């Protein structure tokens, strides 16, 4: 009809799923009704302008602001300076959502420049000369898979790098983030990621780390950092995916875990929350929105006969409707909620939550949500690990050439 | 900001 | 000595005490990526770290340079790393260090490194007595910050501090019952002190549980917990929580007291209960309400859940295609 509102985030009936305090203020409902009242203004400002919505990608300003950026950063990065390799993810992987080709100039001073990360041990550090850590050896390894040439792949130490995985296992089944660093989570998946990417997966390797990885899931249905601790997303997203990996996704309560993630994507913003009772925030697009790729692939694993065959079980609309309305910064690059300022990291993983919001895929049956200008609309997203589908088949292909070092 | 490392 | 604030900081490149040493610049290549532009202070400070690193310079003046390159990145790992190694070669007093990693603490408290180097302080000193205090101011300023309830559950764990953790927990419910993070603390201590199998504390707390949903309905924390201690026995194993919620259901409701509704029914329909169809209709029709209604952001979820009680609860369910 024509009184009817097609954006989710516009209709009347949408005021309705405003916090209810029941008059009872605790911080925690205080900090909530904030963030409403600043999304509610973005919503309710066609309206009060006179204007017609549309929901437009910003493509040319985030692209000037990543070219830039993968280049040369200000000093308000020096925050991430044991993290380049990160920047370098972020930014090469964002440039591939948005399909903006990396330059041989580029994509070979970025090698370069990762060789120069790498530790003559194995893995790589936050910058050359830094010591190797599993979180940018994560990175780095994404990072040159993204650009998936010859010269890119052969950067990778494949034998020093199983060395290090090796010498930060540990006997429950855990991994350091590096030597004499702490565990979490995180770790299980950086080495699975790396691991199975480069071809290095020995038959012990990840001995009881699917074992140590279950014993997360906590009471909420969620994953924390360590055993214990409170459910979190990106711990979530760290553990599912790299059970997935492993292949033991169903050490899991899954169904528990699916009630948890499902009740985390936020009624009247549309995007998620990293906890149960915490705010919104746009990198969380992908930590909790991108599970669901991954238990609807588990799932019907084991012949689960209800899942949809065109929908991820989440408001994939309410969720693109959130980070293009309430998460784009004028300027180039993409952010955490209105308010806040704009960085690779978000710019990221809003853009990969994205991707995963407007493509759904599940062996032959394929179907595209594409909220906006059709031109919104950016490249697919392998679930697991954040990188081109294509590039993640590409670069196993290439490794699988190449035996397991020790054979 | 959000930190991941 | 030298704060890196202190209005009268010297560059170390202009420090006499350090003329000996050639720093070492940062080996970016011929044409970086992801170039950081840093300011002088930063650069100066991190060439002469890569400088005392590069030689293993094991003194007290390498020492009181990575407290300079940790203020500058309290994140770098590479000098924390070394720090520790100083801290042990020079026999440096470890409770000092506490006082330091305190301070530093209170001012990043969501870095990595910060609390993995307390944590390893507090290994070598084999002392928790200022821990659980620590932890409480900085809990009082973010009452959720992870890393802080994540050295609390080691501490505690490690050390068998359980004794007042309850009572602490009660204290930050009272200040904020929809703190998830107390809620999770809540069921760390409970499970490893009594468990949930006592039936008089399971009672208690379902009691507990039940009396805040009544005060605040729309707290979603004291839904997932009262669901979280019951889920693993069976909802269905306890016959009275279905009438109690649906005596909440006129002045009390909301989308999780109707979402656990649906969580009794799928588990007395797994369970073989009475009426096996008069259950299962009961449970589509908030599913219904769920996905269209009362609870929409969550429609395939919803549509899903209602799929799955039919395709294997409806009567016709365990009868023969012939039939
Ligand atoms: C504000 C957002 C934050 C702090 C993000 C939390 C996410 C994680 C922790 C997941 C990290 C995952 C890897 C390092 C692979
Ligand atoms: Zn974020």
């Amino acid at each position: 009809p024509v009184w009817s509102e097609p954006l989710y985030s516009l209709r009347p009936e949408h005021a309705r799923e405003r916090l209810q305090d029941d008059s009872v203020e605790t911080v925690t409902s205080i900090e909530q009704a904030k963030v409403e009242e600043k999304i509610q203004e973005v919503f309710s400002s066609y309206k009060f302008n006179h204007l017609v919505p549309r929901l437009v990608l910003q493509r040319e300003k985030h692209f000037h602001y990543l070219k830039r950026g993968l280049r040369q950063l200000t000093d308000a990065y020096e925050c991430l300076d044991a993290s380049r390799p990160w920047l370098c993810y972020w930014i090469l992987h964002s440039l591939e959502l948005l399909d903006e080709p990396i330059p041989q100039i580029v994509a070979t001073d970025v090698c370069q420049f990762l060789e120069l990360c790498q530790s003559p041990d194995g893995g790589f550090g936050g910058g050359p000369g830094q010591y190797p850590h599993l979180a940018p050896t994560y990175a780095a390894v994404n990072a040159l898979c993204i650009i998936g040439t010859e010269e890119a792949y052969n950067v990778i130490n494949r034998e020093k790098l199983l060395q290090y995985l090796y010498s930060l296992k540990q006997p429950d089944g855990s991994f350091l983030m590096h030597v004499g660093g702490e565990v979490d989570v995180r770790s299980a998946y950086c080495a699975a990621s790396v691991a199975s990417l480069t071809n290095i997966i020995t038959p012990d390797l990840f001995e009881g780390t699917a074992e140590w990885i279950a014993r997360c899931q906590n009471w909420e249905g969620g994953i924390g950092g360590v055993p214990g601790m409170e459910a979190h997303g990106g711990y979530t997203f760290c553990g599912l995916a790299a059970l997935v990996i492993l292949k033991k996704e169903r050490s899991l309560n899954l169904k528990s875990l699916l009630q948890w993630v499902t009740s985390r994507q936020m009624r009247f913003e549309g995007g998620f929350q990293g906890r149960c009772n915490k705010l919104v925030d746009g990198c969380y697009s992908f930590w909790q929105a991108g599970l669901l790729p991954l238990l609807h692939r588990a799932l019907h694993a084991q012949g689960d006969p209800a899942l949809s065959m065109s929908h991820w079980m989440f408001h994939q609309q309410a969720l693109q409707e959130y980070i293009l309305m309430c998460c784009q910064c004028p300027a180039g690059g993409l952010l955490d909620k209105p308010g806040k300022s704009r960085d690779f990291y978000h710019t990221c993983y809003c853009l990969s939550g994205l991707s995963i919001a407007q493509h759904f895929g599940s062996g032959a049956m394929l179907h595209d949500v594409v909220m906006g200008v059709p031109e919104n609309v950016l490249q697919p997203t392998h679930p697991v690990y954040n990188i081109g589908p294509d590039k993640v088949i590409q670069a196993t292909t290439h490794f699988l050439q190449k035996p397991v070092p020790g054979f | 900001k959000c930190v991941i490392m | 000595f030298l704060s890196l604030d202190s209005p009268t900081y010297v560059l170390y490149r202009d420090r006499a005490e350090w003329a000996d040493i050639d720093p070492v610049p940062q080996n970016d290549g011929p044409s970086p990526v992801v170039q950081i532009i840093y300011s002088e202070k930063f650069r100066d400070v991190y060439d002469y770290f890569r400088a005392v690193l590069q030689r293993d310079e094991r003194s007290e003046r390498a020492f009181k340079l990575t407290r300079d390159a940790i203020e500058l990145n309290a994140a770098n790992y590479t000098v924390w790393h070394f720090r520790r190694v100083l801290l042990r070669s020079l026999q440096k007093d470890l409770q000092e260090e506490m006082n330091y990693i305190i301070a530093i603490i209170e001012e990043q408290p969501k870095n990595y490194q910060v609390w993995h180097h307390r944590r390893v302080l507090v290994e070598w000193l084999k002392d928790p007595s200022q821990e659980l205090e620590f932890i409480a101011d900085i809990l009082n300023q973010d009452a959720k910050n992870y890393h802080a309830w994540q050295h609390r559950q080691w501490v505690i764990q490690e050390f068998r501090l359980w004794d007042n953790e309850l009572q602490y927990v009660d204290q930050l419910l009272k200040e904020d019952v929809r703190n998830n993070s107390v809620w999770n603390q809540r069921h760390f201590v409970i499970s490893n002190t009594t468990g949930y199998s006592d039936r008089a504390v399971l009672e208690r707390e379902v009691q507990y549980t039940l009396e805040m949903i009544k005060l605040v309905p729309h707290n979603e924390s004291a839904w997932n917990y009262l669901k979280g201690i019951l889920q693993d026995r069976g909802l269905s194993r306890y016959p009275n929580l279905l009438n109690q919620l649906l005596d909440l259901q006129p002045s009390h409701s909301s989308p999780y007291l109707i979402a656990f509704l649906v969580d009794i029914y799928e588990d007395m329909l797994e369970n073989q209960c009475d009426n096996k169809e008069d259950i299962l209709n009961k449970a589509l029709e908030l599913c219904e309400i769920l996905a269209k209604e009362k609870d929409t952001i969550r429609k395939e979820y919803w549509r899903y859940i209602g799929r799955s009680l039919q395709s294997k609860h409806s009567r016709e369910s365990d009868i023969p295609a012939s039939v």
